[PDB]
């Protein structure tokens, strides 16, 4: 009473209470109820972050003013605190003593109307345990008989678990459905909204980056609900115009400084958000051809679909990209999408499908059902795009998936989404995915047997048609067929991995010379047309980082550098050379 | 098909204690 | 028509207390909705009204201005889908003697397997039925259901099992919205 | 140097607490370590011995003497335990590799794989190397994992709903000790 319960209509005075806009239709809704002869008890059912107080406190706001119809005129809205009022008790009976202490006030005044915020903490357990005197069961009669109205506020999680199983308690309070605002409604909110931020930080918000704002945090914040979302990264911007600020800069709010705010709170490096990023995009193309040589129709492909998703002609629904890289070993399938991510500044997600080869291991992409076990588990695909809605994902050896495992795929090629266990939507539109398969390869390489030979141009998209459905090769946005490597490029191939191990051991002050006889050798036992190029980190490891990470520690190796490498001709072997 | 699993559930503790009253005189 | 109707749609209450809930609101509406030229009566199209926002579908303003919603609803259908009008001429009917108050009344509006080759129409007559009705789409892939045991998300988890206060997904979608369409894709993959 | 050696010796607290502590220690310890004597001046080999005692592990093995110990590995291990001496030599040489600092950082540092009859001392070379580095023993024997479910406990506890300060058997051991040895016994029947 004193201190239990807080007026709304006297705070509105003062202030605090942020107005409403655009709730006209839901706050009709609420005023039907509570004129209501009995049960007028309006309960605004809503996800979180949607306006849940916001109606309830703004309805104060209404009644002072005076936009409320004449019945509702002369109420007064009080905000119940559970907490103050069941804290200090330490007693059977001063809960109750309070507690129908509060009643009695809105007992007295007929115009009185009572907001309970988080009404679903009383149902659990309100002021009782081990027991069944709780603060439910004593403004149930209450309730019935219309004597005092009751405005309660809780989320559909806590209104489907807490909420509903005591049948009395819900039949008296009545529901009204909240929708999450459209983006056009909060950009509205956000202007009356903007007076009472922009004095508090004593900064401008541009229209522009208001409008930003509600777009970019929806995009790359998907765990919170719209209109909390776009208040805190507007709000947050002003935080930082307050200490970055030296002295007499800019007020003014620009887009630039939204897309900072909301990089942080994705934890993205802030190059996917900005919009001056078309530099690293326009050079996409000729930065991976320096990384990962080689297959230029791979590369340029990969651009293509890139820049056509981040210049506003992306699918409305569908992913930014799905290829099926059918190729050789050893053509860098695995290289290209490693090395995108990082152009990308994006977390890079790899699942192995040779795992996923029974028709149990489905389940463990999207979680085990309610009652089994694993259900605690929300899933190891569906909880990674969930953590990193922006990532890169890739899938090696598809061809050995499960059909099980294929369907899975159907949905998120068509749909862009993946629902879990938990009933928890994967929106992970802004993924690309990419998947490695060696199927054709095989009859490519491989001539057809007999005399004569058939033209085999065509066998290696055949395969595919068969080892994939219809569907799922229709989903698919482009194949990339790769190219095997020539002759020129695999000695390209040496020069790289030697500069990282010449970079690596330049810093620790060893020089190395590595002589082109040597390098020739490595790419003919290190490359394998069968296994690719996976054995020359292998046989560089044995031949090169053995002999010297031995010497490294003690010899004359570990200072001076001055390290050349040779081959003799006469049996082949790498000769080592060491020097003070 | 894999087996099930059951959870259960812990039912918390907490009592309220009376106070008896000493006059000073 | 208070009592015959919320029975009818109205659920989860008991016959006097829904009863009791549709006159009691329609008295607030009639009396508080009108700013001016208030109607001193409460006709059935009021009672009707006050049911169908408890239940969320109307039975009576099926001759109002959604009477043409419907005629353009085949046309409109054509248009963003091409060819398959076979498929169209299902949907708007169903819905059409629904709403005309010919329905079941003890089954859905309509229950219809589309069977065809890939991209034909059958996942995108759905997706533009909801949009011209303006009501939610349940989007339900059948592809996650490939064994026996994942029926228990559908329905929830039985009692003294994990996952039983999560609930079902089905129910809890149709709960929250009873006029939907309902879509399960890739029937056959369950 | 302390900051190095606390970090990895004492294997208890944080970096940042670690030194502050380790620094107080030193400056009491030689403040009144002699009767009358004292040395303004402080030195590696002081506070070294510090550290055994919160450490508990000798001096010697605290002392920043890891390439030491690395060049004398085999004579160390051939001294404490007796046979197998080529399967021991093998081992000291590829350790020495890892430790150079060439490779990738993020890879792991021990890639072993024993296979020979038991009895003839596997399991004590794995409890000698670790006793010599300094290192902690953490022992997993694979026949107690062999059911699926029992695949699990390592990742996290089936009911462990209440319980996340436990988690994954596997994952809190590792965290808490971050360089130690993990023996796996019985790894071709899982
Ligand atoms: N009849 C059509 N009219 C217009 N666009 C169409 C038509 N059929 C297909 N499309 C286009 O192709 C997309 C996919 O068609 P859908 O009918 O949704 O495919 P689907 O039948 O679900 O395919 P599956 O999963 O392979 S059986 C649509 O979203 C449209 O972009
Ligand atoms: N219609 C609206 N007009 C103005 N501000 C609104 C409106 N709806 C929501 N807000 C603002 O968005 C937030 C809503 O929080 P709320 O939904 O009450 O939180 P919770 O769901 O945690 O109870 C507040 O910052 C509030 O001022
Ligand atoms: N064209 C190439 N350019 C650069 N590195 C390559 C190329 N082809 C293979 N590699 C090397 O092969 C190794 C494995 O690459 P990865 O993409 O995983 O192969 P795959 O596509 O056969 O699975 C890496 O060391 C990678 O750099
Ligand atoms: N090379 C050896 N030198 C000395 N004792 C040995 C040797 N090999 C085996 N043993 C004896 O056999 C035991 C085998 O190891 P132990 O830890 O007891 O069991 P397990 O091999 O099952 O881990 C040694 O502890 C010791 O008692
Ligand atoms: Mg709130
Ligand atoms: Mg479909
Ligand atoms: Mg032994």
């Amino acid at each position: 009473t004193e201190n239990f319960t807080t007026n709304l209509n006297q705070l509105a005075r003062v202030g605090g209470i942020d107005p409403l806009i655009g709730r006209e239709k839901e706050l009709e809704r609420a005023i039907q109820v509570l004129c209501r002869r009995r049960k007028n008890n309006p309960l605004l059912v809503g996800e979180s972050g949607v306006g849940k107080t916001a109606i309830a406190e703004g309805l104060a706001w209404r009644i002072v003013q005076g936009d409320v119809p004449e019945v509702m005129a002369d109420c007064t809205i009080y905000s119940l605190d559970i907490g103050s009022l069941l804290a200090g008790t330490k007693y059977r009976g001063d809960f109750e003593k309070r507690f129908k202490a509060l009643l009695k006030q809105l007992e007295q005044d007929t115009n009185s109307i009572l907001f309970i915020d988080e009404i679903h903490t009383i149902i659990g357990a309100g002021a009782a345990s081990g027991g069944q005197v709780d603060a439910a069961n004593l403004i149930k009669p209450l309730l019935s008989s219309g004597k005092i109205r009751v405005i309660g506020s809780t989320t559909y999680q806590e209104f489907s678990n807490i909420f509903e199983k005591d049948r009395a308690l819900a039949r008296r309070f009545q529901k009204i459905d909240i929708t999450e605002p459209s983006i056009e409604e909060t950009v509205q909110i956000i202007n009356g909204l903007k007076p009472k931020y922009e004095a508090h930080h004593d900064v401008r918000y541009t229209a522009k980056a208001v409008r930003a704002a509600v777009e970019l945090a929806v995009k790359y914040i998907n765990d919170r609900h719209l209109p909390d979302k776009a208040i805190d990264v507007i709000d947050e911007a002003g935080a930082r115009a307050r200490l970055m600020p030296v002295s007499k800069r800019k007020k003014t709010v620009n887009v630039a400084d939204i897309e900072s705010v909301v990089a942080r709170i994705a934890r993205i490096p802030e190059k996917s958000v900005s919009q001056s990023d078309r530099d690293t995009l326009k050079n996409l193309g000729d930065r991976l051809k320096m990384l990962v040589f080689g297959q230029d129709k791979a590369i340029e492909a990969l651009t293509e679909a890139i820049k056509m998703a981040r210049a506003g002609l992306g699918h409305e629904h569908k992913p930014v990209g799905s290829f099926l890289f059918a190729g050789p070993t050893g053509v860098g399938k695995t290289e290209v999408t490693v090395q995108l991510s990082k152009a990308l500044g994006i977390e890079l997600l790899r699942f192995d499908m040779s795992e996923y080869m029974e028709r149990h291991t489905v389940s463990r992409l999207i979680g085990a059902p309610p009652g089994y076990v694993g259900f605690d588990q929300g899933g190891l695909l569906t909880d990674a795009v969930i953590k990193h809605p922006h990532a890169v994902l890739l899938l090696d050896e598809i061809e050995k998936a499960h059909p099980d495992v294929f369907n899975i795929l159907l949905q998120v090629m068509d749909n862009g989404t993946l629902t879990d266990n938990n009933g928890r939507k994967a929106d992970f539109r802004n993924v690309v995915l990419v998947m490695t398969t060696n199927a054709g390869v095989r009859e490519t390489e491989r001539k057809s047997i007999g005399l004569i030979h058939q033209d085999n141009s065509t066998d290696a998209m055949e395969e595919i048609k068969k080892i994939f459905t219809p569907e799922f090769r229709n989903r698919l946005d482009n194949i990339i067929w790769f190219d095997h490597l020539s002759t020129d490029v695999i000695h390209q191939v040496v020069d790289k991995f030697i500069v990282e191990l010449q970079v690596q051991l330049d810093q620790k002050g060893v020089s190395l010379e590595v002589s082109q006889e040597a390098r020739n050798w490595l790419a003919e036992k290190g490359y394998d047309r069968a296994m690719g190029a996976r054995p020359m980190a292998r046989v560089i490891q044995d031949n090169l980082k053995k002999p010297l990470a031995n010497e490294l520690l003690f010899g004359s190796l570990v200072d001076g550098g001055q390290v050349t490498v040779a081959l003799d001709k006469e049996k082949n072997e790498l000769t080592y050379g060491f020097q003070s | 098909g894999k087996t099930n699993d059951w959870l259960d559930f812990d039912q918390l503790a907490e009592e309220k204690v009376r106070d008896a009253l000493k006059p000073p005189s």
